[PDB]
């Protein structure tokens, strides 16, 4: 169905330490196909997804001084917002960006994204007309005022409307097989008693591509949102994710609960129940 | 200021004793970046264990996926020690194959 | 492929 692109910039400075450390990965949906880290023995773009390790030398050396030139600003930036901040010079600081296309199920630009943190702090954002800005604060608005002047966000449009979307569209084609097959989740219910009157009613899904997915459990067919355990959905290591959601049942009413899993790769979304 | 890890310690595959799979320890939710991450296996620390490129969420937290190889028995006890600036102790979590 | 180097030079924050 729909698509999206996104790289990740992670700055981080660490006084007598060394310089900032930059940190750059790319994701196509929930596969990251692209490294950089400034730290490495020989910092270098690197392949993360067997599908792009088809693409030219001339696309490496392209990706390795874009972020080896970022590297360099993202440090002049740390030094900025330290300042903007009136901070010690003596802190850690992170900056963090992601920026990417999302397409529909067409696939053209849905939208494009572009977004800034400071300290895990929300700082500037591209607004949504790819046009202007929203600044967080006064500091953020010395960065607005210098991103205007310097035409950012016409850089900005241009390559999400343009090579952003391009590449995604190739990055579709060339890895197929992968990021554009949905594997449904297996699923399975399981029964701990936990007392002589209570037992908790666990509900798996395992092995599912992408991690979008939605586990509900509910009573008499009403969901029981404030009562279920919802752990985060966590990468399995090899492409695929896996979720549970939990609830405790009195013992003997185990029928009157059933879970529901929807996901992209299901023919249908399931209604699972726990058999004895 | 500061988030605290989530942490989970899991396999890849349904653990089968004596058969060679994959030990996880998920953290998420931290900020900032920095964190310690050790696999343990009956209380010592695992030696090459690999994990993945730092990457963060929409609310700006960071991820991160530590794994080794592993051949679970019914006696080897296996967890995930993590440290952050959060934490004001090293945090052990156990390895529960039915979590 | 992530955005390409501007003609002059990026943009610090």
């Amino acid at each position: 169905g729909s698509h999206s692109m996104r790289y990740f910039y992670t700055a981080m400075s660490r006084p007598g330490r060394g310089e900032p450390r930059f940190i750059a990965v790319g994701y196509v949906d929930d596969t990251q196909f692209v490294r950089f880290d400034s730290d490495a023995a020989s910092p270098r773009t690197e392949p993360r997804a067997p599908w792009i390790e088809q693409e030219g030398p001339e696309y490496w050396d392209r990706n390795t001084a874009i972020f080896k030139a970022n590297t360099q600003t993202y440090r002049e930036s740390l030094r900025n917002l330290r300042g903007y901040y009136n901070q010690s010079e003596a802190g850690s600081h992170i900056i963090q960006r992601m920026y990417g296309c999302d397409l529909g199920p067409d696939g053209r630009l849905l939208r494009g994204h572009d977004q800034s943190a400071y300290d895990g702090k929300d700082y500037i954002a591209l607004n949504e007309d790819l046009s202007s800005w929203t600044a967080a604060d006064t500091a953020a608005q010395i960065t607005q005022r210098k991103w205007e002047a310097a035409r950012v966000a016409e850089a900005r449009r241009a390559y999400l409307e343009g090579l952003c979307v391009e590449w995604l569209r190739r990055y579709l084609e060339n890895g197929k097989e992968t990021l554009q097959r949905a594997d449904p989740p297996k699923t399975h219910v399981t029964h701990h008693p936990v007392s002589d009157h209570e037992a908790t009613l666990r509900c798996w899904a395992l092995g599912f591509y992408p991690a979008e997915i939605t586990l509900t459990w509910q009573r008499d067919g009403e969901d029981q949102t404030q009562d279920t355990e919802l752990v985060e959905t966590r990468p399995a290591g090899d492409r695929t994710f896996q979720k549970w959601a939990a609830v405790v049942v009195p013992s003997g009413e185990e029928q009157r609960y059933t879970c529901h899993v929807q996901h992209e790769g299901l023919p249908k979304p399931l209604t699972l129940r726990w058999e004895p | 200021i500061q988030r605290t890890p989530k942490i989970q310690v899991y396999s890849r595959h349904p653990a089968e004793n004596g058969k060679s799979n994959f030990l996880n320890c998920y953290v998420s939710g931290f900020h900032p970046s920095d964190i310690e991450v050790d696999l343990l296996k009956n209380g010592e620390r695992i030696e090459k264990v690999e994990h993945s490129d730092l990457s963060f969420s929409k609310d700006w937290s960071f991820y991160l996926l530590y794994y080794t190889e592993f051949t679970p028995t019914e006696k080897d006890e296996y967890a995930c020690r993590v440290n952050h600036v959060t934490l004001s102790q090293p945090k052990i979590v156990k390895w529960d194959r039915d979590m | 492929l992530p955005e390409p180097l501007p003609q002059g030079q990026l943009t610090a924050y």
